[PDB]
């Protein structure tokens, strides 16, 4: 009872045909670090200095 | 900004009052403020007021402070301040500029007190004043209605101004001293009453008919109780006398209104008169067909005041209306044909395929064909159909059958002395009991209203009055109560009382008994009364409670108290009080039964409030019932102003709303309430659609009965198309349904017939009219009076009924032809004008004709010209020096 | 001529003075 | 409601935008002492538009 | 059927001058209201009736689900499946489940469907979509045929027309003539057609349904013939019944070869409604009343003899027609004694019944102007001139 | 056959049960010549 069902399903016939079941992810610390590398940067970009020129702009605007 | 041409206004008129000490100055400002308000209030017809406008705010603080100028002269310095501060009364003050009046022109009068006033021509002092002696004499006669000399002192000023009103301006404020009346001297109304009674039966003649309609209209709707509408009610009785027109055969209806006064009023008003007698004041007795005891009076006790004391009595009765309409019917115009009930039972077309025979002689339909060819052939003398070679017919019935269908044959020759004893001659002698008893209520039934100097009910019914017989007892005390409907004769009350009285009867018979006394005797008749207490006392419980008949005892107690207002109706509440819960009902009947005419609030507050919607959850059967019923009883025609709205709380909040067994059936009150035939209004909407709900069966049955109102002469088109579509295509299976329907919506074709109580001049009702009572708490009960055929007399009572012919006649016989002008109702006579009772032709019929409420006449081209102005279907066409 | 725009005291003028005295009840009422 | 259709709210009275945009919401900036003249044109439109409005009374 | 509608209040104007007469009136009026608001209010006060069936009308309902969509039922096949058209249009062969009632399914009638899995689960006889239902009149307009001057012919005809009928109409086949379907009102504007609209309206005992007849046209295709036939089944429906298309040449105008889709509905709504002209029979207590002012530019179909037999004429009023008209509009004034009002009849003008009662109410104005209310003759002098704005003198003398 | 409905009319306007010449005659007036 922790989710509620939505009004989309019960006209669809759900708790009258079919019940939904709460779905749980089973995402272990592994999976969950390897995904982490999907938008790590790079040990790179901590280092690489934005344009100096695009940074005035920025800047000043 | 102002006008500044005349901006000398706001300088002069505003320099005058402050620079305002100097004796000589204050006299003399004054004065020319007092001429100077008094050119601009009294011609200039500007409503707008120079001084008045400039006055103002400025004299709010000076004139105010300024008011007591701790009286430098004795008055007269004071007599000008109090006229300077009388001309901005209504707006520098507050509305207790009443009291400005109190301290500025009651308490002082500037010699004569509309010096500055009367000039004045509506609004200084007189629609100014009038409002004050409206408001303040109002609040005071409220709180201090004895006073101090300021209550006399103002009625003098009241009494001047309001004459003024018909003589400072001669214009239509003749309709406000009426008005002031009305509302100044709110206690002592007839102070003012006797000073326009000396003012204008004196001032002018012509001026006198807009005190009659103001008065009458008033009449309608007066105050909720009759402490002042009686006081109106005789306000015109010096506007009658010979201060105008002494014939005003109107003289019937003041006196009607009131309690129908005949041995306190009408013998004074007529009974003193007796000096044109010769003119319509014979034909004033011809259009008085409800009170024979008012001839009765003079004419037999000395038989020598007229000629035509005895042959004017016996005329006006019953015979030569008779005569003319049988002339009208068959001498002038020709619709008198040979017309029994098949000749239009059939009337459809439908019927003739698909019966595959269904032709039955079976009790029920053979009564309603029976009942409805006695009311089609009602007063005529013609319907020799099912009566003389009929003997078997009068026989193929159920033992009710008989006297129903006995009844109904006597009820074809309505009121004829003649005719109906030598036709009810052959059936006397009838050698069945049935058949005996309907006899005994044909004898009786010829005697509706006939007041016969012979009296043969009462010698012809007296054998069988106690007679050991249930159906003997109940045609003969029901045909005597029937013809007794006038007056109360010490014969028929030593006759009945022990009838009533005795226990023999039965209950049944004790409650037609009872109907038959309250509809003989409308006053109070004492005797009665303590009868019928001493017998809803000396009943037992059960048989007080659900003898199915127990109704009419308290009903005949009613109508016996029908009328009069709550004085013996008080009493009669505390000695019915001690009652059993069916008492509930008796006072809710007997109580509101006393008003026929009573349009109010306070008591249909008591019905709607206290007996409807204190009665609504409430399963106390037949209480809400009457309750409903007379809903329109005491509103039955307040000038049906207060008719149409009956009909909507009716029809949106009953109808709709009601129990299912004690107001789904609130719609006989519909038949008594108005009665012409008006779709959506009476009969096509809140009938019709309820009709073809045939859901429940009492309200069906009931609401097909219902249109027999409307069924006087309902110019059946639009009615009879109703009927065929529910003959055959209706509740045709419905034995009972079937049977209320023949009888209910096919009686229409009783021609020139009536059953409204309200007169023909509509501002008077008619208390044997009103005994159509009977049949609606009978004909709601529906167990044993109509659905069952347990009685059927109380169908058989509707012989409280006039013609709706016309016809005029000039001293002589009906042979005046005059053209007439009838055509539905307009506004007259309270208006700017008298407008005609008809907008216009419609028919231009100059032969006698055929006269229903929404049809009016009037005279045409100026012959002859009658002074009735009443047209009571008798219009007397006196000739005078017509075309002078 | 130049009309002149009718002042708040001839308003209230208006709706006094020429006035039935039972335009409040009758108004009131309906 | 999304698909189940059950009345859940009352909205203000339906009118179309073309005509709502009809209504003089911010007021123009024109006064009658700017208008030379025209004092007989404006005493005549003040009878009909504003003198009704203002007092029907009379 | 059921019956008529319109339920108005009480005339009153018995007196107008508030001389307390009418204060008793419209306090006999106010009072009686009282007493129905009372007995309405208490009997919601103590009313407990429900449930009863309950479980029987829960199932009912459950199998109903929620919502249910309106449909028309176009055609019905044998009876357990039916055709009908959705209101987007489309239409389905669906199921009609028992507890509807057989009798009441006839082609037209709104019939209840389930959301999903379209069927016939329930009978609407009372659709009546808003359009049709705003068309209908409930509170009847104040005006009456004392209000009219003049138009004595006009009132007797249009009476003749749309009330004899509905009151006693044993004449019309007592002579064999049947009732006229149908009539039409014409003249020029303002001369008291729209006003004896409401004079009809007012003493009426039938449903009248007011029409602009521009109102029937709708911009989404097929709605306006649709509007129409909704209309005209209102109209026997609420049988007797009284359809009042004001303005009818804004669709009745000549009919001429459609090109554009526009023009072909307008066609369409007009074909529609002469068909349902047509398709109620004259002895049906369903009439129609149509005003217009350009007459002759109707189409020459809907006036036919078989269609609308009467043609009511409303001339400028004459003389004696204005003076009625002015001692009407007057009536209420306070006018003084020097006003004859002769002058203003005699001047040979095209006055008409709104011209008179312009003139009337900017002669009040004038009166106002000068701070009074007692109306002199000199401001219906100004007036006259002052309403009426805009032969070469001496060419016809 | 309009004329003929008319001149019914017209006798009904009198409240006649028989229809005239002369009703004809009004009704063919009014109908006839539009
Ligand atoms: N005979 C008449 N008696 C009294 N008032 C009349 C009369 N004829 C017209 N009027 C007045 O004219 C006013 C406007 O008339 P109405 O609305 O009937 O116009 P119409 O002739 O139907 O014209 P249109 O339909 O072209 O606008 C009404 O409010 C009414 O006061
Ligand atoms: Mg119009």
């Amino acid at each position: 009872h922790l989710n509620k069902p939505s009004i989309q399903a019960l006209i669809h016939g759900l708790n009258r045909h079919y019940y939904s079941i709460t779905i749980n992810y089973r995402k272990n610390e592994l999976e969950q670090k390897m995904l982490l590398n999907l938008h790590k940067k790079s040990w790179m970009e901590g280092l690489t200095l934005q344009d100096y020129s695009e940074h005035c702009k920025h800047n000043e605007s | 900004m102002e006008e500044g041409g005349r901006d000398k206004a706001p300088v002069q008129p505003q320099q005058s009052p402050a620079a305002a000490e100097k004796p000589s100055g204050k006299e003399r400002r004054d004065a020319g403020d007092k001429d100077k308000e008094q050119e601009l209030s009294e011609e200039d017809k500007q409503l707008q007021d120079e001084l008045e406008m400039l006055v103002e705010r400025l004299g709010e603080k000076d004139t105010s402070l300024y008011r007591p100028a701790l009286e430098e002269l004795r008055r007269q310095i004071r007599s000008s301040t109090t006229s300077m501060t009388s001309v901005p009364k209504p707006l520098k003050f507050l509305r207790p500029h009443y009291g400005k009046l109190k301290e500025i022109y009651e308490n002082m009068a500037p010699g004569e007190n509309k010096r500055f006033a009367a000039d004045i021509i509506s609004v200084l002092a007189m629609t100014m004043s009038g409002e004050r002696e409206c408001l303040k004499y109002r609040l005071v006669g409220s709180q201090e209605e004895l006073a101090s000399w300021g209550h006399e002192y103002v009625r003098h000023l009241a009494g001047e101004v309001a004459k003024e009103w018909q003589e400072l301006d001669d214009a239509e404020k003749v309709q406000r001293e009426p008005l002031l009346t009305l509302v100044k001297e709110i206690v002592p109304y007839n102070m003012a009453h006797n000073a326009e009674h000396e003012a204008c039966d004196l001032l002018m003649e012509i001026e006198q008919v807009d005190m009659l309609e103001k008065d009458i209209d008033e009449n309608a709707y007066a105050k909720v109780c009759l402490y002042l509408t009686s006081c109106v009610n005789y306000v015109p009785e010096p506007e009658n006398s010979a201060l105008l027109r002494c014939a005003l055969g109107v003289f019937r209806k003041f006196s009607r209104f009131p309690e129908a006064l005949r041995l306190a009023l009408m013998l004074n008003d007529m009974e003193l008169v007796e000096d044109i007698f010769t003119s319509c004041k014979d034909v004033v007795v011809q259009k008085q067909m409800a009170f024979m005891l008012g001839r009765h009076g003079v004419f037999l006790e000395l038989s020598e005041d007229v000629e035509e004391y005895e042959d004017l009595t016996e005329i006006m009765s019953n015979v030569q209306l008779n005569s003319n309409f049988l002339a009208l019917a068959r001498e002038l115009d020709i619709m008198e044909p040979k017309v029994p009930d098949d000749i239009y039972k059939t009337h459809l077309e439908n019927n003739r395929f698909g019966g595959s025979g269904s032709q039955v002689d079976s009790a029920r339909m053979n009564l309603a064909s029976s009942f409805v060819n006695g009311f089609v052939n009602a007063a005529f003398g013609q319907d020799k159909l099912l009566t003389d070679d009929g003997n078997k017919w009068l026989y193929k019935n159920k033992d009710h059958g008989m006297l129903s269908a006995a009844a109904s044959l006597g009820m074809i020759l309505l009121w004829d002395v003649d005719g109906g004893l030598t036709q009810i001659d052959k059936y006397l002698y009838s050698s069945e009991d049935y058949i005996k008893s309907g006899a005994l209520l044909a004898c009786g039934i010829v005697n509706s209203g006939v007041r016969n100097e012979c009296d043969p009910a009462l010698a012809l019914l007296s054998d069988y009055v106690l007679h050991n017989s249930n159906t003997m007892r109940l045609g003969s005390i029901f045909g005597l109560g029937l013809a007794y409907a006038g007056s109360n004769r010490e014969d028929v009350l030593t006759l009945l009382l022990p009838v009533m009285g005795d226990s023999k009867s039965s209950m049944e018979v004790a409650g037609v008994t009872a109907l038959a006394c309250g509809m003989i005797a409308v006053g109070s008749c004492n005797g009665d009364v303590t009868s019928t207490i001493l017998q809803t006392i000396m009943e037992k419980s059960e048989t007080e409670l659900k003898d199915t008949y127990a109704r009419w005892l308290p009903l005949g107690l009613g109508l016996n108290h029908l009328g009069k207002g709550e004085a013996i109706e008080a009493i009669l509440a505390a000695l019915e009080v001690v009652s059993e819960p069916f008492r509930s009902f008796a006072n809710t009947l007997v109580d509101v039964c006393a008003y026929a005419g009573s349009g109010n609030v306070l008591k249909v507050q008591q019905l709607l409030h206290i007996c409807s919607e204190h009665f609504d959850s409430k399963e106390k059967e037949e209480d809400k019932d009457k309750k409903e019923k007379k809903d329109k009883d005491k509103k039955e025609a307040p000038a049906d102003m207060g008719a149409h709205q009956g009909v909507a709380v009716l029809g949106i909040a009953l109808i709709a709303m009601g129990e299912e067994i004690g107001a789904e059936m609130a719609l006989r009150t519909f038949g008594h309430l108005l009665r012409y035939g008006e779709p959506t209004l009476r009969r096509a909407v809140p009938l019709a659609l309820a009709l073809i709900s045939v859901s429940n069966p009492r309200l069906n049955i009931l609401d097909t009965l219902s249109k027999f109102s409307h069924d006087a002469d309902p110019e059946v088109s639009y009615n009879s198309i109703f009927a065929m579509g529910m003959v055959g295509s209706g509740t045709n299976n419905a034995r009972l349904a079937a049977m209320l329907r023949q009888l209910a919506q096919y009686h229409a074709k009783d021609p020139n017939n009536l059953f409204m109580v309200r007169l023909a001049q509509g501002l008077t009702h008619l208390g044997k009219g009103t005994l159509t009572l009977c049949p609606y708490h009978s004909d709601r009960q529906l167990m044993s009076q109509v659905a069952v055929a347990g009685l059927l007399t109380v169908l058989v009572s509707f012989l409280d009924v006039r013609n709706i012919i016309l016809g005029k006649s000039h001293y002589v016989l009906y042979g005046l032809v005059a053209a007439m002008q009838p055509r539905m109702l307009v506004t007259f006579d309270e208006e700017l004008r008298p407008l005609p009772v008809s907008v216009r032709v419609g028919q231009a019929v100059d032969v006698v004709g055929q006269a229903g409420k929404p049809k009016t006449i009037t005279g045409f081209q100026t012959h002859t010209t009658p002074v009735l102005l009443a047209h009571g279907e008798r219009a007397e066409l006196a000739t005078e020096e017509f075309l002078p | 001529k130049p009309i002149r725009a009718l002042d708040e005291g001839d308003i209230a003028l208006l709706k006094t003075y020429g006035q039935s005295t039972y335009s409040r009840q009758i108004k009131q009422v309906e | 409601r999304n698909d189940s259709y059950t009345l859940h709210k009352i909205l203000p009275n339906k009118v179309d935008p073309l005509v709502s945009l009809m209504m003089v919401e911010k007021v123009p900036d024109s006064t009658y002492e700017m208008i030379g003249g025209l004092d007989k044109q404006i005493k005549e439109i003040k009878e009909v538009i504003e003198l009704p409005v203002k007092h029907p009374e009379l | 059927t059921k019956g008529p509608d319109a339920a108005s209040k009480l005339p009153l104007v018995t007196p107008h001058t508030q001389c307390r007469l009418k204060l008793l009136k419209l306090e006999r009026i106010k009072d009686y209201l009282l007493m129905e608001e009372e007995f309405i209010r208490n009997q919601e006060q103590m009313k407990p009736l429900e449930e009863k069936q309950e479980e029987e009308r829960s199932k009912v309902d459950d199998l109903r689900g929620t919502p249910m969509s309106v449909g028309t039922l176009e055609e019905i096949i044998d009876d357990n499946h039916a055709i009908v058209s959705t209101s987007v249009g489309s239409e389905h062969y669906v199921s009609i489940l028992s507890f509807v009632d057989k009798d009441l399914l006839e082609p037209g009638c709104s019939v209840l469907l389930n959301h999903k899995v379209h069927a016939v689960i329930g009978v609407l006889m009372d659709d009546t979509d808003p359009l049709v239902t705003v068309m209908k009149v409930e509170k009847a307009p104040q005006e009456t045929y004392a209000d009219i001057g003049g138009l004595d012919n006009q009132i007797q005809e249009i009476k003749e027309s749309v009330e004899l009928p509905l009151t006693h109409p044993e004449y019309y086949e007592e002579m064999g003539i049947k009732p006229p379907k149908g009539v039409i009102l014409y003249g020029p504007p303002g001369t008291g057609k729209t006003l004896l609209a409401k004079a009809v309206a007012n003493q009426t005992s039938a449903t009248f349904l007011r029409v602009v007849g521009s109102e029937l046209i709708q911009k989404y295709l097929g709605d306006g013939p649709k509007l129409v036939r909704e209309l005209f089944r209102v109209a026997e429906e609420h049988a007797p019944s009284i359809v009042f298309i004001d303005e009818i040449d804004a669709i009745g105008t000549k009919r001429y070869d459609s090109n554009s889709g526009g023009e072909r509905e307008i066609q369409r709504t007009m074909l529609e409604l002469l068909n349902q002209l047509d398709g109620f029979d004259s002895r049906g207590d369903v009439k129609v009343i149509m005003a217009t002012n350009r007459i002759e530019t109707l189409d020459p179909a809907l006036i036919r003899p078989g269609r609308i037999d009467r043609k009511i004429e409303f001339p400028l009023p004459d003389e004696k027609t204005k003076k009625r008209i002015f001692q009407i509009h007057t009536s209420r004034m306070t006018l003084a004694d020097d006003v004859t009002l002769d002058d203003l009849i005699m001047a040979k003008d095209d006055l008409s019944g709104a011209d008179i009662k312009a003139i009337c109410t900017e002669a009040g104005l004038m009166a106002l102007r000068e701070r009074r209310m007692k109306v002199t003759n000199e401001d219906f002098k100004k007036s006259k001139e002052n309403v009426l704005y805009k032969t070469p003198e001496g060419l016809y003398l | 056959r309009s004329v003929c409905t008319e001149a019914g009319m017209f006798a009904i306007r009198a409240r006649r049960k028989i229809a005239t010449e002369k009703d004809f005659l009004e009704a063919v007036n009014k109908v006839i010549k539009s």
